[PDB]
RNA sequence: AGGCGGCCCCCUGGACGAAGACUGACGCUCAGGUGCGAAAGCGUGGGGAGCAAACAGGAUUAGAUACCCUGGUAGUCCACGCCGUAAACGAUGUCGACUUGGAGGUUGUGCCCUUGAGGCGUGGCUUCCGGAGCUAACGCGUUAAGUCGACCGCCUGGGGA
RNA sequence: ACUAUGGUUUUUAUU
RNA sequence: CGCGGGGUGGAGCAGCCUGGUAGCUCGUCGGGCUCAUAACCCGAAGGUCGUCGGUUCAAAUCCGGCCCCCGCAACCA
């Protein structure tokens, strides 16, 4: 369940930049990526936001 | 676009000792004509007072706050916006609109004599009834029966 | 290779939502994950396992 | 009629609709709602807001019957599932336990998505 | 090749490995001839929940015999038969020797009576980049479109077809 | 991604 | 030659084991609001409760006439 934490929240998180409400979306691709621009990030997955 | 102009503000005139009371030779002043709507300023008031006689902490009290803005209306388009998106006004307007909004019949057909007519639109402000009631009462029911979106 | 009677350790590669852990979270190679699914499904039919997370 | 001060809510959620019926334990109805039914259609229905009108609605048909008190049963992925419970306490209900009790289909049949292309 | 995933049992092919043994050049290539079918079609007999060619009704539009949308038969699966055709596509016919490197997976086999999601030598499977070479250009790059050999089935500008 | 929709314009000096 | 359900702004229908609220709503007419038409949302115009009685200040809500409608040669001797 949840976050298993004290607190009924559970609340929206958001993890990237002119992606939500506006100015969005997938700044990351053809091709982009970046292997480098997140740092260490991108050391461990590909995937890690949807999967 | 990119336009971020300073706010204007108007200072409590030593004549009438107010901020409120500082800004009709503006509201109902035309043709540039200033020192022509200086001419009635807070002499008006005397003969609202000739209507009803209150005193000047209640001169206000009903004749703004029956009338004041609440809301802002109108859409904003993200995608099937065909409906509206009811805010709460700011501070900076609980004096504002309710003597700018509406002219749908003084330029039409006039609106009486003039050194009386702020009596009458502070006197038509308490009375609350035909002209300028529909404009405002609108958006106290459209505020209710379209606000599923924000 | 790997039973599907016990369950003392089995139970280390699923959730509390009964969801099996993701090979490259379990870091074991296909011959150890594929057999590991095999015990679970086993498991859950001898009722040593529930299914889902639903009543 | 008599209030019964007790009940059991069943609701269901899909991407688009948030249904909701209110029972007595024995398995018997005392009133409905839906966020389509709240005066609601298109996307409309779909609204955060819609899944309120909905409860509201429903609580609308057991007013005079009395129940404020209930425990839920949950059916359905939509994201009204929760939208609806956190709108009905703000209503004035109190609520004891929440269930999710959505069946698990063995298959059977295809899954409705398709496409195939 | 097409294709192959609930689970359990009866009958059992294909692939691959270690050591010991055997035949006796039996080795490579291939229209018709002989077998193998995805899906639908089809004779005979069943079955009908879900979905839906056909068929309507309601909308969309200038129009809408189509899209949308509510329904809906055949078809789906199964038993015995017929139908050899598909992006059956990693579009590259089959067999064979060989040429720099860097890396990701699958699986035999001997040993240690083993920090492990082990490990090494050797066999098989299956892959990504990229050097030299090759190309009009994409791209191919040891499972090469390289070096080309031994053969086979096709081809000869477009309209018509 | 962020509303489900909107068809026609004679061959023509000819660069 | 005789019966009882219905009759409520232009149509459809509730109102009715309390006797007064004129109602639900379709259409008609006019504005907000989306790309735009309709949905949506804000509103407007128009009722001899068939038609007269009983009991009454009072009857859509109960009754009785008179009339029309109703599956139907009301009987036509």
């Amino acid at each position: 369940i949840k976050v298993r934490e004290n607190e009924p929240f559970d609340v929206a998180l958001r993890r990237f930049k002119r992606s939500c409400e506006k100015a969005g979306v997938l700044a990351e691709v053809r091709r982009r990526e970046f292997y480098e621009k997140p740092t260490t990030e991108r050391k461990r997955a590909k995937a890690s936001a949807v999967k | 676009r990119r336009r971020v102009i300073g706010q204007r503000k108007i200072l409590p005139d030593p004549k009438f000792g107010s901020e409120l009371l500082a800004k009709f030779v503006n509201i109902l002043m035309v043709d540039g004509k200033k020192s022509t709507a200086e001419s009635i300023v807070y002499s008006a008031l005397e003969t609202l007072a000739q209507r009803s006689g209150k005193s000047e902490l209640e001169a206000f009290e009903v004749a703004l706050e029956n009338v004041r803005p609440t809301v802002e209306v109108k859409s904003r388009r993200v995608g099937g916006s065909t409906y509206q998106v009811p805010v709460e006004v700011r501070p900076v307007r609980r004096n504002a609109l309710a003597m700018r909004w509406i002219v749908e019949a003084a330029r039409k057909r006039g609106d009486k004599s003039m050194a009386l007519r702020l009596a009458n639109e502070l006197s038509d402000a308490a009375e609350n009834k035909g002209t300028a009631v529909k404009k405002r009462e609108d958006v106290h029911r459209m505020a209710e029966a379209n606000k599923a979106f924000a | 290779e790997i039973d599907y009677k016990d369950i003392a350790t089995l139970k280390n590669y699923i959730t509390e939502s009964g969801k099996i852990v993701p090979s490259r979270i379990t870091g074991t190679r296909a011959k150890y994950q594929r057999q590991l699914a095999r015990a679970i499904k086993r498991a859950r039919y001898l009722s040593l396992l529930p299914y889902t997370d639903r009543h | 009629r008599k209030q019964v001060s007790d009940g059991v809510a069943h609701i269901h959620a899909s991407f688009n609709n948030t249904i909701v019926t209110i029972t007595d334990r024995q398995g018997n109805a005392l009133g409905w709602a839906t966020a389509g039914g709240s005066g609601f259609r298109g996307s409309r229905k779909s609204t955060p807001f819609a899944a309120q009108v909905a409860a509201e609605r429903c609580a609308d048909a057991v007013k005079e019957y009395g129940i404020k008190n209930l425990e839920v049963m949950v059916k359905g992925p939509g994201p009204g599932r929760e939208s609806t419970i956190r709108a009905l306490n703000a209503a004035g209900f109190r609520i004891t336990n929440i269930t999710d009790v959505t069946p698990i289909p063995h298959n059977g049949c295809r899954p409705p998505k398709k496409r195939r292309v």
